[PDB]
């Protein structure tokens, strides 16, 4: 497994003079969700463009998701999959120039699974517990719902955070009531892995590069997997 | 019609939550939100490189912004106060360009 995080091994809110609103941005009721679709193009040896359209607004008609490497790209290159990820724009490219615009386009990483025989019986949804810890105490516990029989940690994580934003101010437009925080997962087998929630100790925040962590498209088994979030107050 | 703000003219009581809506048509990446001293110069509160991202300007304090789409940006004011009373201007800037809105004249009483 991934060993439990360390004190000075965690990012500190107090150290980010930036604007925590660009992080809130990626999880207050913001995700991309497509069902039963197939890649329809591609840029570099490892990203599959789909023709998924913005339902909420009118920002994109296509969605470039980038994966860990080339072979992980093909695993899905022409299969009917579902999608669940956080998209961004500032630095969403399709060529060589680094800050350039397009439209109907948006980027992400990971969030896809083979649709065939992965959903439930008659539309039933699965519930996933979340134990929240504030300063080491099980303060709040809720659950998350999904349609996958095996889903993208990203999906699950987003859904977690979105709630914490909507009910426990995990992120506020200027900063956050918390100093540190990480979302750790436990797999039925004993695999446990965690992901830092706080920005990088400095002035600005590259939205993108944060997310690049979701390019391992790592998946988990809803019906069993359990979640833990861990916070420390300012 | 390059850049337009809304509303043009606003009188609100000290307290209420005021939002200023600005929208473009030349679709420039960079969009800006401004404010200047009563007949002086314009000073940066908040700006944005692209939808879903803002950065703190000169005088961030006591404002909220939001960019939900390449051509749209908004100035949020949770609890107003007379101090914040002034004339706001919106711009977009790109490929050697900078546009301005017609300004919003506000009143915090």
């Amino acid at each position: 497994s991934q060993p439990d995080p360390m004190p000075d091994d965690l990012h500190k809110s107090s150290e980010f003079t930036g604007t925590m609103g660009n992080m809130k941005y990626l999880y207050d009721d913001h995700y991309v969700s497509a069902t039963k679709v197939k890649s329809v193009d591609k840029f570099l040896a490892h990203d599959l463009i789909y023709n998924i359209s913005d339902k909420k607004l009118k920002n994109y008609d296509k969605v470039k998701t980038e994966l860990l490497n080339e072979d992980l790209a093909k695993k899905y290159k022409d299969e009917v999959v579902d999608v669940y990820g956080s998209n961004y724009y500032v630095n969403c490219y399709f060529s060589s120039k680094d800050n350039v615009w397009w439209h109907g386009k948006t980027c992400m990483y990971g969030g896809i699974t083979k649709h065939e025989g992965n959903h439930f019986d008659n539309g039933n949804l699965q519930n996933v517990l979340v134990r929240v810890y504030e300063n080491k105490r099980n303060t709040i516990s809720f659950e998350v719902q999904t349609d996958k029989k095996s889903v993208t940690a990203q999906e699950l994580d987003i859904k977690a955070r979105n709630f914490l934003i909507n009910k426990k101010n995990l992120y506020e437009f200027n900063s956050s009531p918390y100093e540190t925080g990480y979302i750790k997962f436990i797999e039925n087998n004993g695999n446990t892995f965690w992901y830092d929630m706080m920005p990088a100790p400095g002035d600005k925040f590259d939205q993108s590069k944060y997310l690049m962590m979701y390019n391992d498209n790592k998946t988990v088994d809803s019906k069993s997997v359990k979640i833990e979030v861990h916070l420390t107050t300012k | 019609a390059a850049v337009t703000q809304s509303p043009r003219n606003k009188v609100a009581v000290t307290g209420e939550k005021v939002t200023l809506s600005c929208q473009q048509t030349n679709n420039h990446n960079n969009m800006y939100w401004y404010r200047q001293d009563t007949g002086h110069g314009l000073r940066l509160i908040h700006y944005s490189y692209g939808a879903g991202s803002t950065e703190k300007g000169d005088i961030p304090d006591g404002y909220k912004a939001s960019r939900p789409s390449q051509e749209q940006f908004s100035l949020i004011l949770e609890s107003a106060t007379p101090s914040q009373t002034s004339v706001y201007f919106c711009a977009s800037g790109g490929g050697g360009t900078l546009y301005f809105g017609a300004g919003t004249r506000l009143s915090v009483l």
